[PDB]
RNA sequence: GGAUUAAAACUAGAGUAGCGAAACGGAUUCGAUACCCGUGUAGUUCUAGUAGUAAACUAUGAAUACAAUUAUUUAUAUAUAUAUAUAUAAAUAAUAAAUGAAAAUGAAAGUAUUCCACCUGAAGAGUACGUUAGCAAUAAUGAAACUCAAAACAAUAGACGG
């Protein structure tokens, strides 16, 4: 049918998004999907939409999220500038490594129980995880909730009675672990955001494996050198680390012990000038940004 | 064409009808009762902070206006829910076996049914 | 606007003006017209059915069929207001097509941020040809993309492999992760072992970058310098 | 009525307004 | 009915800053517990300086002890305190605003209510099960 | 001279990723165009959905919503929904008659 | 049922009342209770035609006559004077 | 039939800062019984009444059934991968159709139904007389003769505008 050839079409394939196209807030990972034109649809302005794109539009990248609006316009901005951040990214070789030795995210692993000790931490969490909820949605969790957990009283009045009577009859303090357990096995069943919407490893950024290394012709690479820029001419205020930009990402970079003259020098227009960098470590925080250490190689 | 327009109830479906009619009726009357002692019994929780006599007063002043006690002076944004949200999810969960001071109506209801003495001395004679 | 009626009936008044003697000579399009009538009903359509979900439009539950009681613990023994109300209005309002896919994909991107920037062309070349068999991920003729993860999800659910949708989904995402993984080292390999064969490049994607910056940097620094001796005029004041 | 006819209205108001006070003071006088 | 009283008392004395509002709260206290009245709650507020210098019983004040008292009287009742407290030259500024009880019976003092302890219950069961 | 305006240079957050147009002044105009107080909302109790009421006696949070002299602020600049306007300009209206505010 | 009805609109009216005769100038909600007798009148009218025995039994336990329910009543000026509505 | 009913006004008893008919002065002006300025009485305020009039206007009586859209709020409900999304009403704005002399109306000034009030060329006239009510000012009710072929509305193009 019809409505079944729709929804596998390749507008439906693109997650409906109307994020502002014009954010001027912090920028960790990409937000829009970037749409590409071939050259001889382009010089047709035929972009796969609704309406054809206006002729001004050079670039073979663009975003967008209204496929027509009351203004009979398209809502779109003719960029494509993420993808280049992520090919610098796989150009400098630096495998995203966990800083707290977390699992891979990308492999099937046989994890166990050892952090589902938090049991009270994390079943509470749906209830407490409420940061930026509505004070009566959020409030639907306490008497929606309580009705269901009561629908469990003659279930653990016997069970309880049943697996632990000494604890009924002399202390509570274990009486609470065997209701955090008990929820938590008749809620495993249950679905409560089954579905996780937290970023998953890298997110997509790399998918390359820790371990190997580059073959060159001079010998196998041991220091990844790239170029780079310094924003400030003053470290960071309360840390102790310059900024840089390398490859579309901004780095804390460490100087070995001594800033370079050309700091003083330049002063606000350091930005100006190109200096090699050493990529240490990459790292992955839950933000999703990503935390690129760097160090300034300079000429010796 | 034919078929008639209206049929009409039988006495029998009239029967289930009053029913279920009167069920709705008698089962909201319940709740909105239950749900009133529900709250008479958190009340009786927190009169022991309410003041009736001159003796409970005399002490509720000196307690409040004491150098020691501290006075709501809203200067600053002060830090630190969920003690209140725990108090409920086991008073849910255990009902007449709960463990909390601040119990609900199940405890009482229990004791007047017959289930925390039938089943104390079932626990009890388990443990026989 | 009002429904014109001159459009539809050119046959029938050039057909006057034939008869009468008014136009000596028939037209050329008068007898194609007459052969093919056009249609002139310009009616609504009710609707009783969504394509997408296949729910069922214009059907009312009465009470009968909810002998059971309610979440509330009690019984429905009347209707209530909105069942008294004439819906007839649904019946011509274009009805809104949704895909369970779509959950999935706001799920898949919302998981994999930086999948979004991997270009996606929305062009089509021809949907009839498409003979994939998502027994398997990878495709003859598509590109490995959220959208494989997807399909591959769908087709477990369809085959009833896995029952929660959730677990369909987790088996799909590794399957996509190995594959990224294969690809991601065939990239790097290839220009390695091409360097290693004396094969020169230009312009890397750090340089092209790097010369971009430096200009926009050189006519940001032009305005600096002249805002910054306005300023200074401008203060002296 | 535009206001170029209600002023004919106001015109008769206005004559039988001065006529009745004209006619009080007679009968103040006559009193 | 449940009333929120919010009075600015007078400091005289600097050694005894807290003392003609313990002496107000108690006669306060003492009339709606003689006439069927319950008090539940007194919550001081401190020594704060007032938004502007204000005149009372041909006086000027600069400063005054805030408290609040929460009680439950009857509206007869309720006019009597506050008729004695517009009168009493001990009181700057009283102000008695009714808590509605028509959904639940017990309400928290609006300063608590404010910070999300929508009950007393709330705030005794975070000083035992908590402390 | 070695130094600029802090006006006319962006200072890029750490962590965050760019484009070469961020070193351009038209990112520094973009900037100052689409400058809004939207994290207000997160540090707003009026638009965390507490009733503005009970803070009647609360002369420090209702002060926000005031200007230097104490003038009510427009709900055209406070961004509240009409009933938590309504609700804010009626305690801080019980206020002043209290003598708090 | 009528009879209810209009024994819960004399609740009402008698309480109603009660306010007027202390808020003589509260004229609006005067209109109300102006308002809130017709309407008894009105149930009762019908209560008379549906069960005639019931609405004799109803009116001499609510204290009221034939003549109250049936007569047209606009609780007038002549109405607050004649029956000493505000006493004096 | 009844009740309520702005402002002004009136009957008593208080009040009277500011404002302010009138009055008396100062200016302006050919003159200025005005506009501007001064002094400023009634009034404006409160209590108890009288009176029932306004461009008392949306210049649009009330009720019911029904008819094509969009946008924007509000409310209720639903859902969740939790903050949006989906529903059903109300309000407002712009409209289709329809209606209309057109201006426009737009859920009515549309399609229909039910009930009430009101109109029948201008002027004379909301006047005269009578009656009713009111302390009073007045309010309600409400003509005819004579005279005329006028009178009025929307819109069009001009001309003019301190
Ligand atoms: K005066
Ligand atoms: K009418
Ligand atoms: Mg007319
Ligand atoms: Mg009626
Ligand atoms: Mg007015
Ligand atoms: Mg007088
Ligand atoms: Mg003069
Ligand atoms: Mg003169
Ligand atoms: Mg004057
Ligand atoms: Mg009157
Ligand atoms: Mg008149
Ligand atoms: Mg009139
Ligand atoms: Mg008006
Ligand atoms: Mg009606
Ligand atoms: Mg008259
Ligand atoms: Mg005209």
């Amino acid at each position: 049918t019809l409505a079944e050839l729709l929804g596998r079409s390749r507008i439906a394939q693109v997650a409906n998004n109307h994020k502002p196209l014009t954010y001027t807030g912090k920028k960790f990972h990409p937000t829009h999907q970037i749409i590409e034109t071939k050259p001889s649809t382009l010089y047709r302005q035929e972009w796969g939409l609704k309406s054809a794109i206006p002729s001004k539009i050079k670039s073979r990248y663009l975003v967008y999220n209204d496929l027509d609006t009351l203004e009979r316009i398209t809502t779109f901005e003719p960029r494509g500038g993420t993808q280049w951040n992520r090919l610098r990214f796989q150009e400098m070789g630096v495998p995203i490594v966990s800083n707290i030795g977390r699992q891979n995210p990308f492999f099937k692993y046989i994890s166990r129980p050892e952090d589902e000790s938090h049991a009270k931490l994390s079943l509470f969490k749906e209830m407490k995880g409420d940061t930026d909820i509505s004070p009566a949605a959020m409030k639907k969790r306490l008497k929606k909730i309580t009705a269901l957990i009561r629908s469990f009283q003659d279930e653990f009045k016997e069970w309880l009675v049943e697996n632990h009577p000494d604890e009924l009859k002399l202390n509570s303090n274990k009486l609470e672990d065997y209701v955090v357990k008990f929820l938590n096995k008749k809620l495993e069943t249950k679905t409560n955001k089954k579905f996780n919407t937290e970023i998953i490893g890298t997110g997509g950024l790399s998918y390359s494996l820790p371990g190997k290394l580059k073959n060159s012709p001079n010998g196998v690479i041991q220091r990844t050198v790239v170029p780079g820029r310094i924003l400030n001419v003053v470290k960071e205020n309360n840390d102790n680390k310059w900024l840089a930009a390398i490859g579309g990402f901004v780095a804390d970079v460490v100087f070995f012990q001594s800033p370079p003259s050309s700091f003083n020098s330049m002063g606000d227009f350091i930005r100006m000038k190109t200096f090699l960098f050493e990529i240490l470590e990459a790292s992955m925080e839950k933000n999703g940004s990503v935390s690129m250490h760097a160090r300034l190689l300079e000429p010796q | 064409m034919s078929q008639p327009l209206l049929r009409n109830r039988s006495p029998e479906e009239s029967e289930l009808l009053k029913l279920k009619r009167n069920y709705n009726r008698s089962l909201l009357n319940f709740q909105a009762h239950k749900k009133k002692l529900n709250e008479l019994l958190n009340l009786y929780h927190v009169a022991n902070e309410f003041i009736v006599t001159e003796s409970q007063l005399l002490k509720k002043i000196d307690k409040v206006f004491n150098d020691e006690t501290e006075e709501f002076t809203d200067a600053y944004d002060v830090t630190s829910g969920n003690t209140t949200l725990q108090t409920q999810i086991n008073n849910a969960i255990m009902g007449s076996l709960s463990n909390e001071k601040f119990f609900d109506i199940s405890l009482v209801d229990s004791y007047l049914n017959k289930d925390l003495k039938n089943i104390s001395n079932k626990i009890d004679s388990k443990l026989n | 606007m009002k429904i014109q009626t001159n459009a539809v009936n050119v046959l029938q008044r050039t057909s006057a003006y034939l008869k009468s003697g008014l136009l000596k000579e028939t037209p050329a399009w008068y007898n194609v017209v007459a052969s093919i009538p056009p249609s002139t009903k310009f009616t609504r359509e009710p609707r009783f059915k969504n394509p997408s979900n296949g729910h069922i439009i214009g059907k009312l539950v009465d009470v009968t069929e909810q002998p059971h009681a309610n979440n509330k613990g009690l019984y429905k023994t009347r209707p209530n207001s909105s069942d008294k109300r004439v819906g007839v209005k649904r019946l011509y309002r274009p009805p809104k097509l949704t895909y369970v896919e779509d959950r999935l994909r706001s799920l898949f991107y919302k998981q994999h941020p930086w999948e979004l920037s991997r270009p996606k062309i929305l062009v089509e070349n021809e949907i009839g040809d498409e003979n994939y068999d998502w027994s398997h991920m990878l495709q003859i003729g598509r590109p490995l993309d959220g959208e494989s993860v997807i399909q591959r999800t769908m087709y477990l659910i369809k085959t009833k492999q896995y029952g929660d949708m959730v677990e369909a989904y987790d088996h799909a995402r590794y399957e996509f992760y190995a594959l990224r993984m294969q690809e991601e080292t065939e990239q790097q390999v290839a220009l390695e072992e091409a360097e290693m064969f004396g094969s020169l490049f230009g312009v890397s994607a750090i340089e092209h970058g790097i010369q971009k910056e430096q200009e926009v940097l050189d006519v940001w620094e032009k305005k600096v310098v002249e805002e910054t001796e306005l300023m200074a005029a401008r203060t002296s004041n | 009525d535009s206001v170029m006819r209600k002023r004919k209205k106001k015109m008769k108001k206005h004559k039988l307004r001065k006529r009745r006070k004209r006619e009080k003071a007679e009968r103040r006088k006559l009193s | 009915m449940l009333y929120e009283l919010i009075g600015l008392v007078r400091i005289t004395n600097s050694n005894a800053p807290k003392l003609e509002a313990k002496e107000l709260s108690s006669t306060i206290g003492k009339l709606i517990i003689q006439n069927r009245g319950v008090v539940r709650d007194i919550v001081p507020m401190g020594i704060r300086y007032l938004p502007k210098i204000m005149k009372k019983d041909q006086e000027k004040h600069f400063r005054a002890y805030h408290f609040l008292m929460l009680f439950d009287s009857s509206a007869a009742v309720q006019s009597e305190i506050l008729r004695t407290l517009k009168k009493d030259p001990r009181v700057i500024r009283s102000s008695i605003v009714k808590v509605d009880l028509d959904k639940q019976l017990d309400r928290a003092s609006s300063l608590h209510r404010s910070l999300g302890k929508k009950s007393i219950l709330e705030l005794v069961n975070e000083d035992y099960q908590s402390i | 001279t070695k130094k600029i305006d802090q006006s006319l240079s962006k200072k890029l957050p750490k962590g965050t990723i760019y484009d070469p147009f961020d070193f351009s002044m038209g990112r520094i105009h973009l900037d100052r165009k689409y400058q809004a107080n939207k994290n207000s909302n997160r540090n707003d109790i009026m638009k965390s959905g507490a009733n503005p009421l009970e803070f009647y006696a609360r002369p420090r949070i209702l002060s926000r919503y005031v200007t230097s002299t104490g003038r009510i602020q427009h709900r055209d600049i406070t961004g509240l929904s009409a009933k938590n306007q309504r609700r804010l300009s009626k305690a801080i209206r019980r206020c002043q008659a209290i003598g708090l505010m | 049922s009528s009879e209810v009805q209009a024994a819960c609109m004399t609740v009402r009216i008698q309480n109603m009342a009660n306010h007027i005769k202390e808020h003589r100038k509260d004229f609006a909600n005067t209109r109300n209770l102006r308002i809130l007798v017709q309407q008894r009148q009105a149930i009762l009218r019908y209560l008379k035609r549906d069960n005639p025995e019931k609405y004799y039994w109803t009116i001499q336990k609510l204290g009221l006559n034939d003549a109250a329910i049936t007569d047209e009543f606009n609780m007038d000026r002549r109405y607050m004077q004649d029956y000493e509505f505000f006493g004096d």
